[PDB]
């Protein structure tokens, strides 16, 4: 008997204040104690398990279900604390691609001999005439706590060595599965794979899936990946769960399928935590569902990376808050697809939305492939230059260059940085009441120009920014704002192009139709002329 | 060679702290290192049973192509126990930021000679990231002192007195203060004599960043001083002034408002009147003065405020209170940073740390006009230092940025 190279065991301790579960066992049927009896005899019979007796007070329960469940639910609680899927994209392209599960992988990997005397468990006899049989765990038991990490690091611990040897092969580990790729001939390669399970089996791992194997919701070709297929229930009556299943999968269909919007579905989750209901859908809605169907008729796969090849990605604005991607290395062989939506806001422009889902891609791609990819975006470069020259944060875009792909992002309106000569200088102002929501909004000018709009249902804010709105109205196309409004000041210097507030809408909308606007700030209540708190507090 | 007890503060478990995605080269620097230093004694492999971890990720210094390893210890160093020793808390050399040149070196590679203790290991692991997560990632512990943690110099603070106390004997006119891995030495001398004093210092460190605070001084407030005036002219110096009766008792904008009567053009010129003069120059001898009662509290934060200025330019506040300024400051400097903004930010929270480090012996929290995701993606790239400050995200633009320009 060649001996098989020993496991050192990894030391486990419980929670500090806590002993050993305590916990009685449900009684079971004559089937189900002749069954377990069955497969605990064996079971010691190959040395991962060992009868027990009273010297030890610790008891977990256990069913069956022929196949023996035991619940460690309470030593889960009770035991320590113990230290994401690789994305297929981002696996490298190998000539051969060799799949090993170990068999017993927890039962193969023996447990801290300190702590086998919590793992004990007791078979029910029958009639409870007689003590219940006595077990307990010599090796890692299913359903614990720190089995797959005590597992993994066991694997990781014995490949080691392996890998070293073997540079010119590569080793993925997973959960309880290996994954090894090579550029070698395919004899080589299988040589290598029975080399690499001998040397497994000198631990005592025992090894044994075709091409394409699915995997983790992937289905992976030797040449290209792609989603298992997405099933999308047509049902006449919907939920709130069912809008969350459904999200879900649309979501993951995006990540190789371009095009796939969530926004009208996700629009009706607001307010959930209600499993039952029933809600419409707009025509945006079930149109998007439909467009999702549309892009579902026909199906996309994914390529493999190559790292001697540059990391490509683009973007373009799908409206409405929505952008979509594709990341790629030669055109139209997509590595992945994806998408971005806009963060709630009360406003947000174009540049910004873009410049987040940049950062997004970049986060993702540094996962993936573990590098910044070159980005193609609808932006013109003097475009971006004006914005972040401009911009009062600080802003960056990793290296990109200009693709010509409408919708352009563009900036709508600039501000000037000096007063105009020659421009109509507009002293506005607006006010309200609390108590009666009756408010006026107006200007004056240096021509004499003036005007005061009464108004019901209105704040202090939506006031002042109507003053604001009123005299971008009735003035040229290069003007001079004077307000003391430091809640108006504060949205227009924030650039949004589009905006929850229809006000604020109204406003961009006229600031659009400029050539020249300055805006200036003044203290209120100074006695500063030409600004009339006067005429609107009235 | 001797390991001291150390332990967390009451009712605090060791930091479980999220490892950040690494670029491939970075990964490889890191693996590199950390092997060498495996071989070193100075780390170890750990297993599954250890549940905590601290970021880490790699960076290169001034005028070196060698990466280094940096190791993001403010969780843990948040966690340690608050450090006070036989010294009864050092004093600050305030001394230090009053030299005429302050010398920082880096002495982290004598950390490593000293071992740390046995049971407070666990609470320094870290993890090396896979790409893909292709394979589980490689977990270390460090058995000698780690760089970047709070403890480290409190334990080698009397071995480091032994060491220095020939050099302070010798010329007892050179202050040396300590912060984390960084030794910052000032001196009166000149920049030759300091160079050499300062080679000759390294070196007797051996057998066993130039900063000039003097030319750091603090900036007041200053008035236009224009022939002729817009009332767009007077209306910035009436908000500025307002703006400023805040920091000041006896700002008053009265008889400069009165000139704004009536409804003029911007760009219109406004003659002052004699009482409006008046008042200007009154408001100048008031920002002449310095702030009533601005003291430092040892036991309260500090906090920097950082603006964007445009054209390289930037601006910065280190104060406890609002509206009262411990410090203030202007970055222009410009190196490298010219098309990049958050290259430039972080030089610029680099810089106010170091000298927030001299002035006070601690780091402020900065408030950063930058948006979390930008700033939180980029960050790393351009960090030279191996200490780290906190930070948090101003996303309303403040109006005060013109009125610091
Ligand atoms: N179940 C299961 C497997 C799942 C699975 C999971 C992972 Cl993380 C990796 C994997 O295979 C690979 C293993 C190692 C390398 Cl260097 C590349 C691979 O390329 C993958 C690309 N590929 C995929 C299949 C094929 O035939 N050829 C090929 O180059 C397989």
């Amino acid at each position: 008997m060649v001996p098989i190279s020993p496991i050192e065991t990894v030391p486990v301790k419980l929670k500090p204040g806590m002993d050993g579960p305590k916990v009685k066992q449900w009684p079971l049927t004559e089937e189900k104690i002749k069954a377990l009896v069955e497969i605990c005899t064996e079971m010691e019979k190959e040395g991962k398990i060992s009868k027990i007796g009273p010297e030890n007070p610790y008891n977990t329960p256990v069913f069956a279900i022929w196949r023996k469940l035991v619940d460690f639910r309470e030593l889960n609680k009770r035991t320590q604390d113990f230290w994401g899927i690789p994305h297929p994209a981002g696996l490298k392209k190998k000539k051969s691609v060799t799949v090993l599960d170990v068999g017993d992988a927890y039962f193969s990997v023996p447990l801290d001999e300190d702590f086998r005397k919590y793992t004990a468990f007791t078979i029910p006899s029958i009639n409870n005439e007689t003590p219940g049989i006595r077990y307990q765990y010599n090796v890692l038991p299913q359903g614990w706590k720190g089995s797959p990490a005590i597992f993994q690091s066991s694997m990781t611990k014995i490949l080691e060595p392996f890998a070293a040897q073997n540079p010119d092969i590569v080793i993925c580990q997973y959960m309880d599965d290996l994954y090894v790729g090579s550029d070698l001939e395919i004899g080589q390669h299988r040589t290598k794979i029975e080399e690499l399970r001998q040397h497994l089996l000198r631990w005592g791992l025992t090894t044994p899936k075709e091409p394409p194997f699915l995997w983790m919701g992937y289905e992976l070709h030797p040449d290209k990946w792609t989603v298992q297929p997405i099933v999308l229930p047509e049902k006449d009556s919907w939920t709130v769960n069912d809008i969350q299943k459904l999200v879900g999968k649309l979501n993951w269909a995006s990540q190789i399928y371009p095009g796939i919007k969530v926004r009208q579905l996700s629009k009706l989750l607001r307010g959930t935590k209600a499993l039952t209901e029933v809600i419409p859908l707009t025509e945006e809605a079930e149109l998007e569902l439909a467009e999702n169907r549309e892009i579902l008729k026909e199906p996309v796969h994914g390529v493999y990376y190559d790292p001697s090849k540059d990391l490509i990605a683009e973007i373009q604005k799908q409206g409405q808050g929505q952008w979509t991607y594709q990341i790629y290395q030669e055109p139209f062989k997509n590595l992945k697809t994806g998408k971005y939506a806009r963060m709630r806001g009360a406003h947000t422009n174009d540049v910004k939305q873009l410049t987040e889902a940049v950062q997004k891609i970049t986060t993702e791609s540094i996962v993936i492939w573990g590098k910044t990819p070159k980005f193609k975006l609808p932006i013109q470069k003097e475009t971006w230059e004006t914005w972040w020259t401009e911009y009062w944060q600080a802003t960056w875009i990793p290296e990109w260059e200009f693709v010509n792909t409408p919708p352009l992002v563009k900036l709508w309106y600039q501000l000037e940085k000096e007063p105009i000569v020659g421009a109509e200088t507009f002293y506005v102002d607006g006010a309200a009441n609390r108590e009666t929501k009756l408010g006026k909004a107006g200007y004056v000018t240096n021509k004499g120009r003036q005007k005061v709009v009464p108004l019901t249902n209105t704040t202090n804010q939506k006031t002042e920014l109507q003053a604001i709105y009123l005299a971008l109205q009735d003035s040229g196309l290069e003007v001079n704002i004077v307000t003391d409004s430091q809640y108006a000041l504060g949205i227009i210097q924030a650039q949004p192009d589009k905006s929850e507030s229809e006000l604020v809408n109204q406003i961009i909308e006229q600031l659009i139709k400029k050539e020249k606007v300055y805006l200036a700030w003044v203290p209120a209540h100074k006695g500063i002329g030409g600004n009339e708190q006067v005429d609107k507090l009235v | 060679i001797e390991t001291v007890p150390v332990k967390l503060k009451p009712g605090m478990d060791g930091p479980k702290v999220k490892q950040w995605p690494l670029t491939e080269e970075k990964i490889k620097a890191l693996v590199e290192i950390c092997t060498e230093m495996e071989k070193e004694g100075k780390i170890s492999k750990i297993g599954p049973e250890n549940p905590y971890n601290t970021p880490v990720f790699a960076i290169k210094k001034k005028d070196s192509t060698k990466w280094r390893k940096l190791v993001d210890f403010r969780e843990l160093n948040k966690r340690t126990q608050d450090f006070w020793e036989v010294q009864l808390g050092i004093p600050h050399p305030a001394g230090l930021k009053k030299k005429k040149s302050v010398t920082v070196l880096d002495v982290g590679d004598a950390y490593f000679s000293v071992p740390l203790d046995e049971d407070f290991r666990k609470y320094t692991a870290f993890t090396i990231p896979s790409i893909n997560n292709e394979t589980p990632g490689i977990r270390y512990q460090y058995n000698v002192l780690p760089q970047g943690w709070k403890g480290s110099p409190a334990i080698f603070q009397s071995s480091m007195t032994k060491i220095l106390e020939p050099f302070k004997k010798q010329n007892p006119d050179i202050v040396i203060y300590q912060y984390m891995d960084d030794l910052y030495v000032g001196s009166d001398l000149e920049i030759g004599q300091h160079r050499t004093k300062i080679e000759e210092l390294r070196q007797h460190l051996l057998r066993w960043y130039e900063l000039h605070p003097d030319k750091w001084t603090v900036q007041p407030i200053v008035l236009p001083e224009k022939d002729s005036w817009t009332v767009n002219d007077i209306q910035k110096l009436v908000g500025k002034l307002n703006w400023a009766s805040q920091i000041y008792p006896g700002i008053k904008v009265r008889q400069l408002s009165k000139l704004l009567r009536g409804t003029k053009a911007l760009t219109e010129v406004i003659p002052l009147t004699e009482e409006a003069e008046l008042e200007l120059a009154e408001n100048r001898e008031i920002l002449k003065e310095p702030v009533h009662g601005v003291y430092y509290d040892p036991s309260k934060d500090l906090i920097a405020e950082i603006q964007k200025q445009g054209q390289g330019q930037w601006t910065y506040q280190i104060y406890q209170e609002p509206f009262k300024n411990l410090k203030t400051g202007k970055y222009a400097r410009m190196r490298g940073a010219h098309t990049n903004d958050v290259k430039q930010l972080t030089e610029a929270v680099q810089k106010i740390t170091t000298e927030s480090i001299v002035i006070w012996g601690k780091t402020p929290k900065f408030k950063l006009p930058i948006q979390k995701e930008t700033w939180e993606t980029w960050w790393t790239e351009y960090w030279q230092a191996t200490w780290i400050p906190e930070w948090e995200f101003v996303n309303t633009p403040p109006l005060v940025k013109l009125w610091y320009q």
